[PDB]
C-alpha cells in the first residue's frame, strides 16, 4: 500500500523524517514484553541443553535480554514511524480533497427519527 | 505376552500412616498447615471479612439513594398539584415529529 | 483490572519457585488472596459501569462472574491435589500454571472492553482446558472428549471472529461502550440472518444449545476434577456472557432469530433433564443437567427482558456452584471406589453422614429449592418467559418436575438404600473434601441473604 | 484406577504408511528408517 | 573428581563469557546513547528545550 | 563441540595422523576361547588402545562417574538369568541381546573416534560385526522368536551399514568340549548351565556366516587354541598384511570427516537403536518408562548435563 | 560434502534468491531463480540414496518447467511492452503464465504435487531449506507484478491450496509430508490476501518461516521424521514435547498464540474489501490443518507413548546438536501476539 512512499528512498529501516518523531522510552512495556521474551529464550536455551534453568549461564541470559531489547527498540522506533506516515499521508490526503469529504450535517435526535420495537 | 509393565499401584489410604490426617498431604506437618491455611483464609478472611464487607457495600448501585430522590420528587409534585409520573419522558416541545 | 491481572499472574513464579511440599498450600493461600481482593469490583453504580481503562471495564454482570472465577481456582487446586499426588513435580506444577492460566484468560475474558479483546482470550481459554482434559483426564476417551470440545467451539467461533471484525469494519469500533451508543438497528435481510448466526452459534455452543450439547457429556465427564468444575462454572458462562453483551448489536432480528433456539433450548431442557432419569454414569447425570439448566439462560437471554437477563445471570452464578460442587462430590465418591457408575456404591449415608448431609444441601440447590439462588434465578426466567408466551409455563413446570425427580434420584441411589456389601474401602471424609463441599455451599447458601450483586446490570 | 496411557495398539495406528488404509493405500509399506532403499 | 570424561562444560569458556558481557553491555550503552542522541534530536526538531 | 566443520576447515585432517599402525583389529572367539588375554597382548605389542568386551555396563563405564548403573537403568537385562533360564517368559534373552548390540555399537563408535582423533588403532573383542553371531545362536537354539531376529535385522540394517569394517579380524579356534573345560574350571555357577548345542550354534554362525563374510571387506585371521598363546607370531602375521580389500582404501579426508562426525554425536549413533517396533521383549510401556526415567534423574550427577552438578561439586554454574 | 564446498552452494542458493529480490530487469529474475536451482540440487542429493535422486528428479523438473514458463511470459511481456522491467506484465497471457510458474515454484495447488514427494525424499535440513528460504523469491515476484494478477486465478489457487492442502496431511504419519501440506496450505493463506494488501502477505510468510524453522529445528533436535519416531520424545527429552506442543498450537492459529496472528490479519484485511464468504470458509478450512497438527500433539506431548528398552540407554548422553536459535524461534513463533502491530514495519 504504503511502497510507493518508501521507494523515493529505498531500504532505510528509520528515514531522517523518522527523527521528528519521539523515541520509544526504556520503559515502554512493549519493550519490556520484548525483554520478556528474552528472558524466556534464555529459559528455553537453558531447558533444552539440560542446564538448570534459572541459574545456569546469566550471561547468556543477560545477552538473550540485551538482544531482544535491543533489536526491538529500533522496531518499536520503525513501527510507531510507519503509522505516524499513515496518518500523515490520510490527513494530507484528507486536506488536498475535501469533495470526498464533506461534513455531514450532524442531527439531534429531536430531528432523528428511529423506529422503535417493542420486546414483548 | 505382552510388554514390559508396572502393575496397577495399590490405592493408598492415609488414614494408616497419619490417623490424624486431614487428606491434605502424607507429611503430617504440611498436613495441618494445609489444613491451617485452607480454613483461615478460606473462612475466616474470605466469608466472614467477605460477608461484613457485602453487607455493608456503599448503596450498592444507587438503590438506597433512589428512593430517597423518588420521595423528594412525590414530596415536591404532591403539594404542586403535579402528576406523580408523566406518561412522556421527554419534553414534546423538544421533540419534532416526521410531518405527515 | 490490572490490580488482580498481575497478582494471577505472579501466581506462576509463587508455583514455580515453591518447595515442593510447598506447591499446594502457597497457591491456594495466594488465589484465596486474590479472591478476597476481588470483592472490590463490587464498586457497581446505578446509571454506569466501573470503567478502568481503555481495555477493561466491570458492570454488575461480569463482576459475580469474575468473583467466582477468582473463587474456583483455591477450590480446584484443593480439589486436585489429592488425585495428583503422586505426580511428578514438574507435571504438578505445569497442572497449576494451566489452571492459573486459565483464570488469567478468564478474568480479562469478562472485563474485555473490545469485543476483538474478548474473542481472544474468550478463544484463549480452550488451550488450558484441552491441555487439562487430555494431559490428566482418567481414561482414554478424554482424547476424543478434547477434539470434541476444540473443535465444536472453534467451528462455531471462527465464523464470530469475521463477524465481528466485520462489526469493526461497519461501525468503526468493537468498544462495547463506544456500542452501546452507536449500535444501529439491523433489519430483516439474509446478510443479517448470516450475521446473527455469526454472532451467536460460538455462545450457542457455549452454553451449550441442544443439539450443539455433545461435546459437553465427554469434556466434563473425562476431564479431571479441576477441569470439570471450571467448565461448568465458568466456562459455560462465558457463552452466556457473550450472548448478553453481543445481542445488543442484534436488534430487532433477534425478534423472530430467537424462535428456533428457544425451541431448541424450552424442548431441550425437557430432553436432557429426562436423559438424568437414565443415567448410569453420576458425572454423566451432572453434565445432562448443565445443559438442562442452561437452557433456562439460553431462553432468558433470546427473550431479552430486564426480568430474564437478571435470572440469568443469577442462574449462572447459582449453577457453578452448585454443578462445581455436585462434581466434587461425585469425585469424592470415584476416589474412593474408582468407578463413576452410580448404581455401584449405594447407602453412603450409613457409612458418611455429613458427606451425606452435603449430598442432600447440593441435590436442594439443584432442584432449586427457594430461597436459594438457584430458585430466585430459576423463578425469574420462569416469570420472563410467561410473560413471552402463557403456554411456556407447560414446559416450564414440568421441567421442574423432572429436575427433581433426577435430583433425589442420584440422592437417593448414592446415599440411601442398602450400602453395597462387597465395597469395604469407603474412607471416613477427609477434612480436605468436607472443606471443599462448605466452600461451595456456604456462599451459595450466604448469596441468599443478598442476592441483588448477582442479578446483574439491569438490576 | 492410574492414568490410561496409549498401549500397543494405540501406538500402531500411527505408524502405517497412511493414516486411513483403504484399498487402494494398502500395499503401501513404511518408508526405510535412515530413508535408504537397497541398491537393486 | 566425579566424571571418568572431562566434560566439555567442566570449566567456563572465559574468553566466551567475557565476550558474551562486553559485547551486552556494548548493546546497552548504545542504546542509551542511541535513546539520549533520539530524545535529543526530537526536542530539537520540535522545539522542546 | 571440539571438532566439527570448522576444526576441518582450519586444517585438521585426520590423513596426517592415520599412520601405518593405525589398525582397527576385532579379535573373535567363542565364550572361553581365551581370546580376552590375546587382545590386550596384541594391544601391548604394536602400541594401540584395548578395549575390554562390552557388557550390559559399558555405557556405564563411559557416563557419568564411570561406576555401573543398577540393573534397572542400564540394562533392565541378566546375563545370569539367561543362564538360568533362556526360554523365560519376561523376554530377557533378545532384551539383553539388543542391549548388548547398542552397546557394541557405542563401543565401535568409541573405538572409531579414538581411532580417527588419535591415530592410534584400537582392539576390539566381539565388535557388532560378530554381535549377530549369538542372536541366530540364541534363534537357533529356540531362546528367541523370529520376530525378535527381525527386529535385530532391522537395527543391524540400519545401524551397521554407517561404519567401516575393521582392518583385521583375528578368530580364535576352540572347540566345544575345550570351551566347556574352560568353562567348568571358570566356576561361574551360570555360565556352567551353557549347553552343549547354543556353544556349537555360536561356532557354526562363526564358521559358516561370519568369517566367510568378513573375508571380502577385511583381513581375518585364524588360529587354534595353542597357536594364539603365542603373541608374537598373530603380531608378526599382523605387522606382513598386505591390506587391499574393504573400503578402508578408499576414504579421503572428507569421508573420514563424516565418519568421525558420526561417532562423536553419541545420540545420532544410538539413534536407531530405540526404533519404535512394539516388540513385547523391548517395548517398555509408559508407566515403568515414566518411573524409571525420573528415578534416573535423581541419580547423582544424572539430573543435568555434566558440568551442571552442584551435588557433584560443579563450580562456576552461574557462568557456564 | 566438503564444508567448503557446503558454504559456497548455500551461499549460492542465497545468492540466487537475493538477486531474485534486488533485480529490476526479467532476465536477471529468471537467472536468480535459474542460479537457486542449481544450487540446491546438491543440498537434496546430500545423503546419495535412491530418493533423494528421486526427489531431486522431480523437483529439478517441476521448477525448469516453471522456469521455462517463467521465461515465455517474460517474452510475451518484451512483445506487448518492449521492455524489460520488473513491474506489472502488460498482456494477460503472460500475466497468467507467470503466476502458473510462480504457483509450480511455490508447490500450490493443483502443482502441488511435487511438495510432499520432493520433501519426504530429502534430509530435514533441505527440506526445511525448500518449506521456508525457496518461497522467498517467488513470494517476492508475485509482490511485484500483483498489479496484473488475475484475482479469480490467484484465489482460485488459494482456496485450493488451502483445501487439498488440508485434506492432505490428514492422511500422513510422516513428519515431512505433514510440513509439505502444511506449506501448501499456508502458500494459500499468502496468496488469498496478495492481492488485497501484500504486507499481510509478508507477514504470513514470516510467521510461517519462523513456525516451520522451528518445527524442522525440533524435528533434527530429535532425530525424528515419523510420527511414531516423534512420540518416544518424552522419555528421553521432554521439554521438547512442550515445544512441539506449543509450535503446533500455534502453527493451527489457536489464539493467544503467533500463529493467530496472520490469519487474523488475514481476515481483517478480506472483509474490509467486502469478501466475508472466503475468509469464513478459508478459516474453517484450517480446522483440517489444526485437526492433524493436533493429532501430532495427542502422540507427542499430551499423551505418554510406550518407548523402548534401549532408550535408556540414551538417557546417559546429551544432546551434542547445534540447535541453531531454537529457544529464540520457539519464543518468536508463540508468544509474538501482543506484539501484533508490529506489522507495520514490513509496509
Ligand atoms: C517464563 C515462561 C517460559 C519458561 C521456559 C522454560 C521453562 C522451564 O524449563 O522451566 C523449568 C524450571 C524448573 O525446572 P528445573 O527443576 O530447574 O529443571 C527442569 C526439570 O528437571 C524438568 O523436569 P523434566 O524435564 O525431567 O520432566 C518434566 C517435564 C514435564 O512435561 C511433561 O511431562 C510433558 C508436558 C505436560 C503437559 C503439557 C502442559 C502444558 C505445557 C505448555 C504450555 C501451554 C500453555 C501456554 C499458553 C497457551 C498456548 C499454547 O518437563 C518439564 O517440566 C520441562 C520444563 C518445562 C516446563 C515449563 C515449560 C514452559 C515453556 C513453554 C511455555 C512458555 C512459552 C510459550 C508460551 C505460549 C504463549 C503464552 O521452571 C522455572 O524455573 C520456571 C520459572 C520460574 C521463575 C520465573 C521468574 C520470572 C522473572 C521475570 C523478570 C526477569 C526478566 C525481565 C525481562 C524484562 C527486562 C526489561
Ligand atoms: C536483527 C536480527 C538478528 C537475528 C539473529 C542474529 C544472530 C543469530 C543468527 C546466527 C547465529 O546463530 O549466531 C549465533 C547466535 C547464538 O545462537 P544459538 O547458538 O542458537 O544460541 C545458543 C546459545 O546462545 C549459545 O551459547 P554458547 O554457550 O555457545 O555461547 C553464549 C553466547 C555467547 O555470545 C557471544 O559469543 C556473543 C559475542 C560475540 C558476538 C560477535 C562479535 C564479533 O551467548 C549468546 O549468544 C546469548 C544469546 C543471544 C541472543 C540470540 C538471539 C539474538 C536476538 C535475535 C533477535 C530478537 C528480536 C526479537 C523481536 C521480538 C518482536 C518482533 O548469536 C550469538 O552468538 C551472538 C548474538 C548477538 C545478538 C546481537 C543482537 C543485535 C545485533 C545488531
Ligand atoms: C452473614 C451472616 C449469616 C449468618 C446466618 C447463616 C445463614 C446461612 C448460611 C449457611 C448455613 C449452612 C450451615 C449448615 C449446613 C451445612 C453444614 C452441615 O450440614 O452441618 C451440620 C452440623 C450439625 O449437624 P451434625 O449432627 O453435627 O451432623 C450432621 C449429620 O451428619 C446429618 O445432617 P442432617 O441432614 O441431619 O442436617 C442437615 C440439615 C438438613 O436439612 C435440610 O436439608 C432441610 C433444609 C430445607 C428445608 C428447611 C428450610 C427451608 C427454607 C427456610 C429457611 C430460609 C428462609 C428463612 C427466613 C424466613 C422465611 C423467608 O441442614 C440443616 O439443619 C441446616 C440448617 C440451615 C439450612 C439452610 C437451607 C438449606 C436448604 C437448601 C437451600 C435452601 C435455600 C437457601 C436458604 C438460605 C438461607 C440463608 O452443622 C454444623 O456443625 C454447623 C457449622 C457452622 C455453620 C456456619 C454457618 C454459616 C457459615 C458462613 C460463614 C461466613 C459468615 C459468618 C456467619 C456464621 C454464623 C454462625
Ligand atoms: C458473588 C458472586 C460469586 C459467587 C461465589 C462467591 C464466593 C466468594 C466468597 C466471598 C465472600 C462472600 C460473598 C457473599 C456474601 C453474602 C453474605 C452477605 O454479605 O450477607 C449480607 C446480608 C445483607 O443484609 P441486609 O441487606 O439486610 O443488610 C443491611 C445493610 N446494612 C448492614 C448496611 C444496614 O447481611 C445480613 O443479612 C446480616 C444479618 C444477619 C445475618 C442473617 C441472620 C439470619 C439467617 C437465617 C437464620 C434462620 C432463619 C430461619 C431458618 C431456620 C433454619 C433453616
Ligand atoms: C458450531 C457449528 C455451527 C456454526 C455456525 C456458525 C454461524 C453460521 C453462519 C455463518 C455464516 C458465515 C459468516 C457470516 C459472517 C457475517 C458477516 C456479514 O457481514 O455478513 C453479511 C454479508 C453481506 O455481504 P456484505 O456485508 O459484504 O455486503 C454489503 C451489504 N449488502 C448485502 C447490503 C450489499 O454476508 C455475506 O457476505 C455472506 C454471509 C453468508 C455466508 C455463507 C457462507 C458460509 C455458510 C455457513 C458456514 C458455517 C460454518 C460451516 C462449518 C460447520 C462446521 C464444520
Ligand atoms: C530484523 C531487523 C533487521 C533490520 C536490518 C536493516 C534492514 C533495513 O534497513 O531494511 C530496510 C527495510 C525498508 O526498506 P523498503 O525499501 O521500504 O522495503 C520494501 C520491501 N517490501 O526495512 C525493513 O524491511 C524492516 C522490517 C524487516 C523485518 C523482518 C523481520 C521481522
Ligand atoms: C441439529 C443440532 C441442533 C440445531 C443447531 C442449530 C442449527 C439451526 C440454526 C439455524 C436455525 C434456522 C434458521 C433461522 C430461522 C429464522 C427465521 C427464518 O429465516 O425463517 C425462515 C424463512 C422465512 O422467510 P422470510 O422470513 O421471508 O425471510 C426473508 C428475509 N428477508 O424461510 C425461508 O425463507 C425458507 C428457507 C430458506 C433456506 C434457509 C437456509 C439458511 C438457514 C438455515 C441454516
Ligand atoms: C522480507 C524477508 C527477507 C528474508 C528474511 C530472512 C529469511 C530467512 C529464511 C530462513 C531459512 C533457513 C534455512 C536453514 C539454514 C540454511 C542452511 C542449513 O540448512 O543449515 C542447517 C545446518 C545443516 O546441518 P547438516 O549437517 O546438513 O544436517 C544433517 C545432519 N548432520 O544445521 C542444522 O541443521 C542445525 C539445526 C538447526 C538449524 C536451524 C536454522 C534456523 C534458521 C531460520 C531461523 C528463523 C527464520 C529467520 C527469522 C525470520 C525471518 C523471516
Ligand atoms: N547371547 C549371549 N550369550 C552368552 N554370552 C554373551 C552373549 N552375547 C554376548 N555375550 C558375552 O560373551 C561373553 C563370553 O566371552 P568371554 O568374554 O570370553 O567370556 C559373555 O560373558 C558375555 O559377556
Amino acid at each position: 500500500m504504503m511502497t510507493g512512499r518508501q521507494a523515493r528512498a529505498p531500504l532505510q529501516f528509520l528515514p531522517d523524517e523518522a527523527r521528528s518523531l519521539p523515541p520509544p522510552k526504556l520503559t515502554d512495556p512493549r519493550l519490556a514484553y520484548i525483554g520478556f521474551l528474552g528472558y524466556c529464550s534464555g529459559l528455553i536455551d537453558n531447558a533444552i541443553r539440560r542446564r538448570p534453568v534459572l541459574s545456569a549461564g546469566l550471561h547468556r541470559q543477560f545477552l538473550y535480554i540485551t538482544s531482544f531489547v535491543f533489536v526491538g527498540y529500533y522496531l518499536l522506533k520503525r513501527q510507531d514511524y510507519m503509522y505516524a506516515v499513515r496518518d500523515h499521508d490520510m490527513f494530507s490526503y484528507i486536506k488536498s480533497h475535501p469533495e470526498d469529504f464533506p461534513e455531514k450535517d450532524k442531527k439531534t435526535y429531536r430531528e432523528v427519527f428511529e423506529e422503535f420495537h417493542p420486546v414483548r | 505376552l505382552r510388554w514390559q509393565e508396572d502393575p496397577e499401584p495399590e490405592d493408598e489410604n492415609l488414614y494408616e500412616k497419619n490417623p490424624d490426617s486431614h487428606g491434605y498431604d502424607k507429611d503430617p506437618a504440611v498436613d495441618v498447615w494445609n489444613m491451617r491455611v485452607v480454613f483461615f483464609f478460606g473462612f475466616s478472611i474470605v466469608l466472614v471479612l467477605g460477608s461484613t464487607f457485602v453487607a455493608y457495600l456503599p448503596d450498592y448501585r444507587m438503590q438506597e439513594w433512589a428512593r430517597r430522590e423518588a420521595e423528594r420528587l412525590v414530596k415536591y409534585r404532591e403539594a404542586h398539584g403535579l402528576p406523580l409520573m408523566e406518561s412522556n419522558c421527554f419534553d414534546p416541545s423538544k421533540i419534532q415529529l416526521p410531518e405527515d | 483490572m490490572l490490580k488482580y491481572i498481575i497478582p494471577t499472574m505472579m501466581l506462576m513464579p509463587l508455583t514455580w519457585l515453591s518447595k515442593n511440599s510447598m506447591i499446594w498450600i502457597n497457591t491456594t493461600l495466594h488465589s484465596l488472596l486474590i479472591s478476597l481482593t476481588s470483592l472490590l469490583l463490587l464498586n457497581q453504580f446505578g446509571d454506569n459501569s466501573l470503567n478502568f481503562s481503555l481495555t477493561f471495564f466491570s458492570d454488575s454482570l461480569s463482576t459475580p462472574l469474575l468473583i467466582l472465577t477468582m473463587w474456583l481456582l483455591p477450590l480446584m487446586l484443593m480439589a486436585s491435589q489429592h488425585h495428583l499426588s503422586k505426580e511428578n513435580l514438574a507435571r504438578k506444577k505445569l497442572f497449576i500454571s494451566m489452571l492459573i492460566l486459565l483464570q488469567l484468560f478468564l478474568i480479562m475474558t469478562f472485563t474485555a472492553t473490545e469485543l476483538i479483546f474478548f474473542y481472544i482470550m474468550f478463544e484463549a481459554t480452550l488451550v488450558p482446558t484441552l491441555i487439562i482434559i487430555t494431559r490428566w483426564g482418567n481414561q482414554t476417551e478424554r482424547l476424543n472428549a478434547g477434539l470434541y470440545f476444540l473443535f465444536y467451539t472453534l467451528a462455531g467461533s471462527l465464523p464470530l471472529l469475521v463477524a465481528l471484525i466485520y462489526i469493526q469494519n461497519t461501525m468503526g469500533s468493537l468498544n462495547f461502550l463506544i456500542l452501546q451508543y452507536w449500535v444501529q438497528p439491523m433489519p430483516n435481510s439474509w446478510s443479517n440472518t448470516f450475521m446473527w448466526l455469526a454472532c451467536m452459534m460460538a455462545f450457542m455452543v457455549k452454553m451449550p444449545l441442544y443439539g450443539l450439547h455433545l461435546w459437553l457429556p465427554k469434556a466434563h465427564v473425562e476431564a479431571p476434577i479441576a477441569g470439570s468444575m471450571v467448565l461448568a462454572a465458568i466456562l459455560l458462562k462465558l457463552g452466556g456472557y457473550g450472548m448478553m453483551r453481543i445481542t445488543l448489536l442484534l436488534n430487532p432480528i433477534t425478534d423472530f432469530m430467537a424462535y428456533p433456539f428457544i425451541m431448541l433450548s424450552l424442548w431441550g431442557m425437557i430432553m436432557t433433564s429426562s436423559i438424568c432419569l437414565r443415567q448410569t454414569d453420576l458425572k454423566s447425570l451432572i453434565a445432562y443437567s448443565s445443559v438442562s439448566h442452561m437452557a433456562l439462560v439460553i431462553v432468558a437471554i433470546l427473550i431479552q427482558t430486564p426480568w430474564s437477563y437478571m435470572g440469568a445471570t443469577a442462574l449462572m452464578i447459582a449453577h457453578g456452584l452448585t454443578s462445581s460442587m455436585l462434581f466434587c462430590l461425585a469425585n469424592s465418591n470415584y476416589e474412593r471406589v474408582h468407578s463413576r457408575t452410580m448404581i455401584l456404591a449405594r447407602g453412603l449415608q450409613t457409612l458418611l453422614p455429613l458427606m451425606a448431609a452435603w449430598w442432600l444441601l447440593a441435590s436442594l440447590t439443584n432442584l432449586a429449592l427457594p430461597p436459594s439462588i438457584n430458585l430466585i434465578g430459576e423463578l425469574f426466567v420462569v416469570m420472563s418467559t410467561f410473560s413471552w408466551s402463557n403456554i411456556t409455563i407447560i414446559l416450564m413446570g414440568l421441567n421442574m418436575v423432572i429436575t427433581a425427580l433426577y435430583s433425589l434420584y442420584m440422592l437417593i441411589t448414592t446415599q440411601r438404600g442398602k450400602h453395597t456389601h462387597h465395597i469395604n474401602n469407603i474412607l471416613p471424609s477427609f477434612t480436605r473434601e468436607n472443606a471443599l463441599m462448605s466452600l461451595h455451599m456456604l456462599p451459595l447458601l450466604l448469596l441468599s441473604l443478598n442476592p441483588k450483586i448477582i442479578l446483574g446490570p439491569l438490576y | 484406577a492410574r492414568q490410561w496411557q496409549p498401549d500397543v495398539e494405540w501406538a500402531e495406528q500411527y505408524g502405517g504408511a497412511v493414516m486411513y488404509p483403504t484399498k487402494e493405500t494398502a500395499h503401501w509399506k513404511p518408508p526405510p528408517w535412515n530413508d535408504v532403499d537397497p541398491p537393486k | 573428581k566425579f566424571y571418568i570424561q572431562e566434560p566439555p562444560h567442566g570449566s567456563p569458556n572465559w574468553l566466551k563469557v567475557g565476550l558474551t558481557l562486553g559485547t551486552s553491555a556494548f548493546l546497552w550503552i548504545y542504546l542509551i546513547k542511541q535513546h539520549n542522541e533520539d530524545v535529543l534530536e526530537y526536542k530539537r526538531r520540535n522545539g522542546l528545550e | 563441540l571440539q571438532y566439527g566443520p570448522l576444526a576441518y576447515i582450519l586444517g585438521e585432517k585426520t590423513t596426517k595422523k592415520m599412520t601405518e599402525n593405525s589398525k582397527l583389529i576385532t579379535v573373535d572367539g567363542n565364550i572361553c576361547s581365551g581370546k580376552s588375554k590375546l587382545a590386550k597382548e596384541v594391544a601391548e605389542k604394536l602400541g594401540l588402545k584395548h578395549f575390554p568386551e562390552a557388557g550390559i555396563h559399558y555405557a556405564d563405564s563411559t557416563t557419568g562417574d564411570g561406576k555401573p548403573l543398577p540393573v534397572r537403568f542400564s540394562g533392565n537385562c541378566s546375563l545370569e538369568k539367561f543362564y538360568d533360564d533362556p526360554k523365560s517368559n519376561d523376554g530377557n534373552s533378545y532384551r539383553l541381546q539388543a542391549w548388548l548390540y547398542a552397546s557394541r555399537l557405542l563401543q565401535y563408535a568409541d573405538a572409531l573416534e579414538h581411532l580417527l582423533s588419535t591415530g592410534q588403532g584400537v582392539v576390539l573383542e566381539r565388535s557388532i560385526y560378530s554381535d549377530f553371531v549369538f542372536l541366530e545362536a540364541m534363534y537357533r537354539q529356540g531362546f528367541i522368536r523370529k520376530q525378535c531376529v527381525d527386529h535385530y535385522n532391522q537395527v543391524k540394517k540400519v545401524t551397521v551399514c554407517e561404519y567401516l569394517p575393521p582392518h583385521v579380524v583375528i578368530y580364535v579356534d576352540v572347540p566345544v568340549s575345550e570351551v566347556q573345560s574352560r568353562i567348568q574350571k571358570k566356576g561361574n555357577p551360570h555360565e556352567m548351565k551353557i549347553t552343549s548345542a547354543y556353544l556349537q550354534d555360536i561356532e557354526n554362525v562363526y564358521k559358516g556366516t561370519f568369517l566367510p563374510e568378513m573375508s571380502e571387506k577385511c583381513e581375518v585371521l585364524q588360529y587354534s587354541a595353542w597357536e594364539a598363546e603365542d603373541a608374537e607370531k598373530v603380531v608378526e602375521d599382523i605387522q606382513y598384511l598386505k591390506y587391499d580389500k574393504g573400503p578402508w582404501l578408499d576414504q579421503d579426508d572428507r569421508k573420514l570427516h563424516n565418519l568421525r562426525m558420526l561417532v562423536q554425536d553419541k545420540l545420532e549413533v544410538l539413534n536407531y537403536t530405540s526404533i519404535p517396533v512394539f516388540l513385547p521383549e523391548v517395548t517398555i510401556g509408559a508407566h515403568q518408562s515414566d518411573r524409571v526415567f525420573q528415578e534416573f534423574t535423581e541419580l547423582p550427577g544424572r539430573k543435568y548435563r555434566a558440568g551442571y552438578n552442584e551435588d557433584v561439586g560443579d563450580k562456576w554454574i552461574w557462568l557456564k | 560434502m566438503n564444508p567448503i564446498i557446503l558454504i559456497i552452494i548455500l551461499m549460492t542458493v542465497m545468492l540466487g534468491t537475493i538477486i531474485v529480490m534486488i533485480s529490476t530487469h526479467w532476465l536477471l529474475i529468471w537467472i536468480g531463480f535459474e542460479m537457486n536451482m542449481l544450487a540446491i540440487i546438491p543440498i537434496m542429493m546430500k545423503k546419495h540414496n535412491p530418493r533423494a535422486t528421486e526427489a531431486s528428479t522431480k523437483y529439478f523438473l517441476t521448477q525448469s518447467t516453471a522456469s521455462m514458463l517463467l521465461m515465455m511470459a517474460i517474452i510475451i511481456n518484451l512483445m506487448f511492452s518492449g521492455q524489460w522491467t520488473v513491474m506489472k506484465l502488460f498482456n494477460p497471457m503472460a500475466s497468467m503464465l507467470m503466476t502458473m510458474a510462480l504457483a509450480m515454484k511455490l508447490g500450490m495447488a493443483p502443482f502441488h504435487f511435487w511438495v510432499p514427494e520432493v520433501t519426504q525424499g530429502i534430509p530435514l535440513s533441505s527440506g526445511l531449506i525448500l518449506l521456508t528460504w525457496q518461497k522467498l523469491a517467488p513470494m517476492s515476484v508475485l509482490y511485484q507484478i500483483l498489479p496484473s494478477i488475475n484475482l479469480d486465478l490467484i484465489l482460485t489457487l488459494s482456496i485450493l491450496s488451502i483445501t487439498i492442502g488440508g485434506w492432505g496431511g490428514l492422511n500422513q504419519t510422516q513428519l515431512r509430508k505433514i510440513m509439505a501440506y502444511s506449506s501448501i496450505a499456508h502458500m494459500g493463506w499468502m496468496t488469498a490476501v496478495l492481492l488485497y494488501n501484500p504486507t499481510m502477505t509478508l507477514l504470513n510468510l514470516i510467521i510461517y518461516i519462523i513456525m516451520t524453522s522451528t518445527m524442522f529445528t525440533l524435528f533434527m533436535a530429535n532425530s525424528t521424521t515419523t510420527t511414531l519416531s516423534l512420540s518416544h520424545t518424552w522419555n528421553k527429552a521432554p521439554i521438547m514435547t512442550i515445544l512441539v506442543l506449543i509450535t503446533l498450537l500455534s502453527m493451527g492459529g489457536l489464539p493467544p498464540l503467533s500463529g493467530f496472528m496472520p490469519k487474523w490479519m488475514i481476515i481483517q484485511e478480506m472483509t474490509k474489501n467486502d469478501s466475508i464468504i472466503l475468509p469464513t470458509l478459508m478459516a474453517i478450512t484450517a480446522l483440517l490443518n489444526l485437526y492433524f497438527y493436533m493429532r501430532l500433539t495427542y502422540s507427542t506431548a499430551l499423551t505418554m507413548f510406550p518407548s523402548t528398552n534401549n532408550m535408556k540407554m540414551k538417557w546417559q548422553f546429551p544432546t551434542t546438536k547445534r540447535m541453531t536459535l531454537l529457544p529464540t524461534m520457539t519464543v518468536l513463533s508463540t508468544m509474538l501476539l501482543p506484539l501484533t502491530p508490529i506489522l507495520s514495519i514490513l509496509e
